[PDB]
């Protein structure tokens, strides 16, 4: 089936002009036999796991290969891939790296910082690590900034080899790139690219290039995969306007007794700011006795209109505490919409005007 | 053990395949709770009535239909994706979900879709948050690792494993928001291991909020889930009607054997027929989805109100445990107003006079300086003063005696009962003060609803 294979789905598109910088960096350390620190920075969705990986599953003691020089030669070049976040202490960093290059025959030593890593590298061969996602190596100034700190001086130093590749997340620094995200015509190539090699294509060129400009690469594939299994569900241009709008509204799904509190939760913020759920129902049961509309509804009950609005999400409640001379902890009622379409909504049923 | 399972083998062609193995996906505490039975149990006609109406798919039509089909075209595709399920506690979010996994493992057996490992994950039903990975890994290979060598062998074996070795895997991710944690580790491995290619592991995300992740989560978090959220909107009152119509239907308007001399009833010695009127029905499922449209609720309702109708039946006859079985909406009603009464109001209505005045006497001080936080040195001062005012007449002094001294000579006049007792029932407050006069004394209940309890009385 093509429906199977198109949801499922080394220069990658719309992206010759980050990944010629990148290879630049490696062509000046393993040929001259030099350490250096690379950065490598953006906004998560331009791609960047995917271009390092692309990399090392092309042109690239466990873990041996052999890099192409541009001249024309042959190094043994140890590529690895050690994520940050897929650790159990940033401290201990130090320690996988030992066994992703060490081989499993060989005594197998303890590291514990850098006075230990550095003598190990040093009668060595191009170790090229991945340190993916760097942000998080941080201890949530002084002793925040202590891996990073003592993992950019090891890959400085001369008399070693020992390069450093790390991919954040947005005279010894290291060459900063910054990840430019993908717009309308970058997203429409790397659909075509990725779907080249299926052989009927049963998207449309107008389709693409809609999702391509509303999500400016995460975004983007959620986008498709979404409008083929709406189609294959009920069973083109409209295709793609589907999966925009199926994920004014919040209000039109509440009753008309849930319209009364909550118009009398935003009165109440409005004439005393800071208001909490015994003060909102004081003001609601005082609002609706001059009219004589409706009977009243008891402060047990209260709680269960106010959970319909907190979880439709207009009404955000929380736990503060007070201002005033009995500064303690109570319960505060907040709202989080907009007063252009809160009074344009109970308005067009021409039943309520004092308790706006 | 603490060896993962990426020092198992010795290189990546040199795994065998994983679905030959008697051990991987799967390849006696039900006998100790069982006795013998030395009597009857006697089931009147509203027994049967109880147990169909307990939480032990008519109104999801299309919630149904969409998570079938993100599976379909994943697990017979050999591919990875990720459903996120939202909405109202209580609205049938995990049995639609387990509707789809039952339907998908009968589609395996007739060798249309490839076979399948259903793993059910609960967030709330485990003490630890990094317990999450020790379940998996035992489940999928077989083993029974730590916390620090489940999640390293997890990541070894969602992408260096090929395909052709591997099989699909179904983790339902129940209670997502029990498993957030401040490192935020736990939550970003379990949906990074969907966007790999060498995957082949559904997930199904199980939470309460449709803005889950764009609050407690990061950005990195909420690009790696999916765009589409499935929406659980909650059941109207068009929708509970089939629900409770459902679990009755071969016991409402039906015939029964109830005996006349134990009460034991057999479903098809008199012919009592069960009926249960229709605008009882309307009247239960409004009012619980004018709450909010608890599926529980409204079978709750229904359960509750027949109990009330079987006590009233049991006692008019006096049958044990050991003509025509109406249910009227006076039992109905009578099951919903329980529920939302407040017995605040009624507490200090019977409470004493010592715990009357004190109640009295703290807002009567609200009335003249308008603080709400009165101290207890300002309230042992206001209950002396209304005593004072009508000392000279008799009909006063006869309470002084027995508040200050107890009637009797010896015992002196006095300046712990009543303050104590407030304090547990969640009506009054006190702070952590060592001083007994300058300590600040805050109500918890409503001001309204407590000068109705004093002019009661
Ligand atoms: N169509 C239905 N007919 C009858 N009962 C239903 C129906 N849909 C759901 N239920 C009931 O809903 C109950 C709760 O289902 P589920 O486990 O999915 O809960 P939930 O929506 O995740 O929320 P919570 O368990 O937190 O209240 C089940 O015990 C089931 O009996
Ligand atoms: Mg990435
Ligand atoms: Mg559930």
């Amino acid at each position: 089936s093509i429906f199977l294979r198109t949801k499922a789905l080394g220069a990658l598109p719309a992206r010759t002009a980050e990944y010629e910088q990148v290879m630049n960096f490696l062509a000046k350390a393993i040929s001259e036999h030099r350490s250096d620190s690379l950065y490598i920075t953006g906004p998560p969705g331009t791609g960047k796991t995917a271009q390092l990986d692309m990399i090392i599953r092309q042109k690239f003691l466990q873990n041996l290969s052999w890099f192409e020089l541009p001249d024309g030669r042959l190094e043994s070049v140890a590529v690895t891939s050690i994520n940050c976040i897929s650790l159990g202490e940033p401290s201990s960093i130090f320690q996988k790296i030992f066994d992703s290059f060490q081989d499993l025959n060989g005594p197998t030593l303890q590291i514990k910082n850098m006075q230990h890593l550095q003598k190990f590298l040093e009668p060595y061969t191009t170790f090229v690590v991945v340190l993916d996602e760097m942000d998080r190596l941080l201890h949530a100034e002084t002793q925040s900034v202590r891996t990073i700190l003592e993992l950019f001086l090891l890959a400085k130093l001369p008399t070693v080899s020992f390069v450093l590749i790390g991919m954040a997340n947005s005279g010894l620094l290291p060459q900063t790139i910054v990840f430019q995200p993908y717009t309308a015509e970058q997203m429409y190539e790397i659909v075509i690219q990725k779907m080249s090699s299926l052989p009927t294509i049963i998207f449309q060129p107008m389709a693409i290039k809609f999702a391509a400009k509303k999500c400016a690469l995460r975004k983007l594939f959620d986008v498709l995969r979404g409008s083929i299994e709406i189609y294959e569900l009920e069973k083109g241009l409209n295709y793609i306007a589907k999966v925009f709008s199926k994920f004014r509204t919040r209000i039109a799904k509440l009753n008309i007794q849930q319209k009364l509190i909550l118009c009398t939760i935003i009165q109440s913020l409005k004439l005393n700011s800071d208001a909490t759920i015994d003060e909102s129902f004081d003001h609601y049961i005082k609002a609706i006795t001059k009219t004589d509309t409706l009977a009243p509804l008891q402060r047990n009950e209260f709680l269960e209109i106010c959970t319909i609005l907190e979880t439709c999400g207009l009404v955000s409640i929380k736990k503060t505490k007070c201002k005033g001379k009995t500064k303690r902890f109570v319960d505060k009622i907040d709202v989080d919409l907009d007063m252009r379409e809160f009074y344009d909504e109970m308005t067009k049923i021409s039943i309520l005007k004092p308790f706006l | 053990k603490y060896t993962p399972f990426s020092k198992r083998f010795k290189s990546i062609a040199a795994i065998p395949d994983l679905t030959s193995l008697p051990e991987f996906y799967g390849n006696r505490f039900e006998n100790k709770l069982k006795t013998t039975q030395k009597h009857q149990i006697v089931e009147t006609i509203f027994s049967k009535v109880k147990k169909q109406l307990n939480s032990s798919l008519p109104a999801r039509e299309n919630e149904f239909a969409s998570i079938y089909l993100s599976a379909y075209s994943a697990i017979e595709s050999d591919s990875a994706t990720t459903i996120y399920v939202a909405g109202t506690p209580g609205v049938g979010k995990t049995l639609t979900v387990r509707e789809v996994v039952k339907e998908l493992l009968s589609s395996s057996a007739q060798r249309e879709i490839p076979d399948f490992l259903y793993v059910e994950i609960n967030g709330l039903k485990m003490v630890k948050p990094t317990d999450c990975y020790e379940t998996l890994w035992n489940k999928v290979s077989g083993e029974r690792l730590t916390w620090a060598a489940s999640m390293e062998s997890l990541e070894f074996y969602f992408k260096r494993v090929p395909k052709n070795k591997k099989k699909t895997i179904v983790v339902l991710l129940d209670e997502l928001d029990a498993m957030v944690t401040k490192s935020q580790d736990i939550m970003y491995n379990f949906f990074n291991w969907t966007t790999y290619e060498n995957a082949k592991l559904i997930v199904i995300a199980v939470a309460n909020t449709m803005d889950l992740p764009e609050r407690q989560l990061g950005n990195k978090i909420t690009s790696r889930i999916g765009f589409t959220r499935i929406m659980f909107t909650g059941y109207t009152h068009e929708e509970l009607k089939n629900i409770i119509d459902l679990r009755l239907k071969g016991l409402n308007d039906s015939f029964f054997y109830v005996d006349t001399k134990t009460g034991n009833a057999i479903l098809i010695v008199r012919k009592v027929r069960l009926r249960m009127s229709a605008d009882a029905i309307e009247i239960a499922s409004r009012k619980v989805a004018s709450v909010s449209g608890d599926a529980r609720r409204a079978l709750k309702v229904c359960k509750r109100a027949a109990e009330i109708a079987e006590k009233h039946y049991m006692a008019k006859h006096g049958y044990g445990y050991d003509g025509v079985q109406t249910v009227h909406i006076t039992h109905v009603m009578k099951a919903l107003n329980e529920t939302l009464n407040s017995h605040v109001i009624t507490f200090m209505t019977r409470l004493s006079f010592t715990a009357k005045l004190f109640i009295y006497a703290l807002l009567n001080l609200m009335k003249k300086n308008g603080s709400q936080e009165q101290e207890l040195g300002d309230i042992v001062d206001e209950i002396k003063l209304l005593i004072e005012v009508n000392g000279s007449n008799k009909f006063v002094m006869e309470i002084a005696k027995t508040l200050f001294q107890q009637g009797s000579d010896n015992i002196s006049e006095q300046l712990d009962f009543v303050l104590n007792q407030l304090l547990d029932a969640g009506i009054l407050f006190k702070q952590t003060m060592k001083n007994d006069r300058i300590c600040c004394v805050k109500l918890n209940i409503s001001v309204e609803e407590a000068k109705r309890a004093m002019n009661e009385d």
